[PDB]
């Protein structure tokens, strides 16, 4: 099972 | 719980910063920095701490961080009308 | 949205989770990051990496900073009161 | 008129 999940993508728009 | 957001394309860009999408800490976009002057900033209803749910009723659920940035700034890029609908939750 | 409890026994001497978030930060509720291998946490099978903490047993996490909230879960994980900690958790 | 947030801390527990 998936046991951490990742820090997440960041974009400007 | 949700709440609809008309953002009126009043300046150049949109002027948001965005963090979040699937499989990360963050499973959907969330806006994390509001950039004076851009157009969020004068619609005075989006607020940092929102998340983006839908853009033009396009669901962003489910999207990788990527596609739902793409599906933003190509809502936004649109010449037919001066505003685009964000479908936004607070929690 | 969901709201479920979950009772973590304290079947080992870790908890094993990393938790991210608290009040007036990007991640306004702590956020269940990394569920470690070997800790109570993981032998529950019910927590979830991305479970977001509304409260640990009664006690709410809603508008408390960081810092609060992980002095909070210790101390419930610490506490010889009881086996267990009961956590309320989310999955939007 | 909040503009930004910062970075949550992370804590293993």
């Amino acid at each position: 099972e998936r046991l951490t999940l990742p820090p997440s993508e960041i974009t400007l728009l | 719980t949700s709440t609809l957001v008309r953002v009126r394309k009043s300046a150049a860009t949109l002027g948001i910063a965005i963090e979040g999408g699937a499989n990360t800490r963050q499973p959907l976009p969330r806006i994390v920095t509001i950039q004076r002057g851009g157009s969020a900033h004068n619609c005075g209803q989006l607020k940092v701490g929102h998340v983006i749910l839908e853009v033009n009723g396009q669901t962003l659920r489910g999207k990788e961080h990527k596609e739902a940035a793409r599906i933003i700034a190509e809502a936004f890029k649109t010449k037919e009308r001066d505003y685009i609908d964000f479908l936004v939750t607070e929690f």
